[PDB]
């Protein structure tokens, strides 16, 4: 599907504050 | 609190 | 959510009120999977030990919020639902295992900026994502502190925590539909999920193909952000057969 990218976000390329932490996590 | 929501929607 | 921050703008666009039609109010979370289908909690919609039995109409879903009690005119969207499905093996008895339900909507959602579905793991996606360590992010609009409402949307990102741990911080007995994620006592950070989050989603960002996923949904915990204790959460993943068979019809 289109399921899990955000129009504000991943489908303009945009970060938002803290989702590095998340990916930071992945060790 | 909160705002009444539209009638329409019951 | 306690000990969290106000999210931005679209940053949830999965995220879902359940709403009270007779006193106006906030029930519980929730969140979009399709343009159809909502995935909330059991407990939301059915407690008998303290007579909550909900039916289709007593409820709202609101779709594309931020501010919590304002009505947002020309983004959110307000839905009607058809069905509610409660898992059949939810354990309301002893100790909310299984705490899953769906609600087909009575017309498909129209999607927008503030209104898109969040993915369903598949197995891999789990196995891989779902490590003791590894960071998911909870919403809702619920209480910012134990014993105190948010203007808006909060957020907070929180570690997945290791089965000993979650089973030694609690006096219920944890299940495999259930994981559980916060900081640990010392490791400085706090926050946690608290009432009002109920049924909110627990979301974890894909490194391979940047799709967030729904791996949990806000279900249980012995207060809010206490040391030593953690917030529980069903495990969707694990309950994903008993999803794809509802939508199947
Ligand atoms: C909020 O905590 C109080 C007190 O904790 S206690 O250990 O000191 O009693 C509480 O009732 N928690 C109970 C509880 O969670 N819950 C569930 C609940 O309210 N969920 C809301 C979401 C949430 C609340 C706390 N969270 C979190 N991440 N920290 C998540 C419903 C469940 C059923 C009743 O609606 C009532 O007995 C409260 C129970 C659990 Cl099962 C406890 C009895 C083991
Ligand atoms: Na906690």
């Amino acid at each position: 599907a289109d399921c899990g990218l955000r129009p504000l976000f991943e489908k303009k390329s945009l970060e938002d504050k803290t989702e590095r932490e998340l990916l930071e996590s992945y060790i | 609190d909160f705002e009444e929501i539209p009638g329409e929607y019951l | 959510i306690v000990e969290g921050s106000d999210a931005e703008i679209g940053m949830s666009p999965w995220q879902v009120m359940l709403f009270r039609k007779s006193p106006q109010e906030l029930l519980c979370g929730a969140s979009l999977i399709s343009d159809r289908w909502v995935l909330t909690a059991a407990h939301c919609l059915l407690y008998p030990p303290w007579d909550k039995n909900f039916t289709e109409n007593d409820l709202l879903v609101r779709i594309g919020k931020h501010s919590r009690t304002r009505y947002e005119r020309n983004i959110e969207k307000i839905s009607m639902l058809e069905k509610i499905y409660i898992h059949p093996r939810y354990n309301w008895r002893e100790n909310l295992d299984r705490d899953i339900a769906l609600m087909k909507l009575k017309k498909p959602v129209a999607f927008s900026d503030y209104i898109h579905p969040v993915c369903l793991p598949d197995r891999e996606t789990a196995a891989s994502l779902l490590q003791a360590g590894y960071k998911g992010r909870v919403t809702g609009w619920g209480n910012l502190k134990e014993t105190g409402q948010p203007s808006v949307l909060q957020v907070v990102n929180l570690p997945i925590v290791e089965r000993p741990v979650c089973k030694d911080s609690t006096r219920i007995r944890i299940t495999d539909n259930m994981f559980c994620a916060g900081y640990k006592p010392d490791e400085g950070k706090r926050g946690d999920a608290c009432e009002g989050d109920s049924g909110g989603p627990f979301v974890m960002k894909s490194p391979f193909n940047n799709r967030w996923y729904q791996m949990g949904i806000v279900s249980w915990g012995e207060g809010c952000d206490r040391d030593g204790k953690y917030g529980f959460y069903t495990h969707v993943f694990r309950l994903k057969k008993w999803i794809q068979k509802v939508i199947d019809q």
